[PDB]
């Protein structure tokens, strides 16, 4: 899996519930997991495969 | 095209002249406008956004849709980057053939656009981004892990 | 001016234009507008308005003055006479600090507008106005004597 | 008194309870009494005196 982060959050990009776990362990990410949603492929989510790319979205404010 | 995605500030001239000639072209008797504007708060220079632009694309994709079938053409811009005091950062269309079905979509999809669309804002003070926490909105499903 | 009544077909480039520079002059980060333009219907060559100008006024000055206690900008212009397939006949904008309070106006002035502002609309064929009474509706009081 | 006609209504202004029951003998106007709201001196009403200016106004549609 690769592991995306969007808009303000400062992590770079990795490639490492077993995920929920690995990033509740990353101290740059504690500020975030609390109000971030989640996307699997471009898709919102609310399984796992091979090349599949999850991303996190802290809250928006477009206009 | 449907949605466009601008490096800087928007020539709403442009696009607002193209809109209008599609609504002509197309006999549409009603056309909606909004456009966002960047103001000076406090002494700011502007304000700079990110957009993750697959998911924009989709999420907007079903917003078109959903107008088309109602007969409503919904169209909009939005800027990436870098937009300045008195710049526009954001411009949608909703035009029709009865001023009914468009203003409607144009409100409600104001107001989803505001709460879902996936773009970050932070105001520019002394060359710097400061994310505006503050003001953002949760997506759904937010604090899933 | 806060209302223009013009001759013919409205220069929507231009009193956009002019709205929009408003706008950014006065630090505004929200516009709304909404143009009515004529469109062919059947095989008409347009459409003609009689105003009541007093009324209109004063009419409209209430909705502005209600705007501007709410820190919005209304204004509108709209053509008096005829007005042909692709012309605009209406215009106007709500603009302001923040979108919540314009836009909530622009949608409760249009519609109110469309039932109460004191403006006869006729069908242009054949060179000759045809009054549109099925599409029209009675103003507070109707029917009095 | 003076009694103007807005929009459709074909009858010339002119200077002729008591004004109903003129207006109602009029057949130019049995189109219209039904439909019109009434202004007095430009302000809608649903007393009298000289110079009053009264405008009979058909349903409208702006736009």
């Amino acid at each position: 899996v690769e592991v995306r982060f969007f808009g303000p959050i400062k992590e770079e990009n990795f490639f490492i519930k077993e995920l929920r776990a690995i990033l509740q362990e990353k101290e740059g990410l504690k500020e975030w997991l609390g109000v971030c949603a989640i996307a699997l492929n471009d898709h919102l989510i609310d399984p796992l495969k091979d090349g599949d790319v999850i991303s996190l979205l802290p809250p928006v404010c477009g206009g | 095209a449907v949605l466009k995605i601008i490096q800087g500030a928007l020539d709403t001239r442009e696009l607002l002249k193209a809109y209008q000639e599609e609504a002509c072209a197309k006999n549409f008797g009603a056309f909606c406008v909004f456009v966002g504007i960047v103001r000076k708060e406090d002494n700011i220079q502007g304000l700079s956004f990110d957009i993750y632009e697959a998911l924009l694309k989709t999420w907007f994709e079903k917003w078109h849709h959903k107008a088309k079938d109602l007969g409503v053409v919904l169209k909009m811009a939005h800027s990436l980057g870098d937009v300045l005091i008195g710049q526009s950062s954001f411009l949608c269309v909703s035009m029709g053939k009865n001023r009914k079905n468009a203003l409607e979509l144009y409100e409600n999809f104001i107001e989803d656009f505001k709460h879902n669309a996936p773009i970050w804002k932070y105001d520019l003070i002394h060359n710097k981004r400061i994310y505006a926490k503050e003001r953002s909105h949760p997506l759904k499903g937010s604090g899933l892990l």
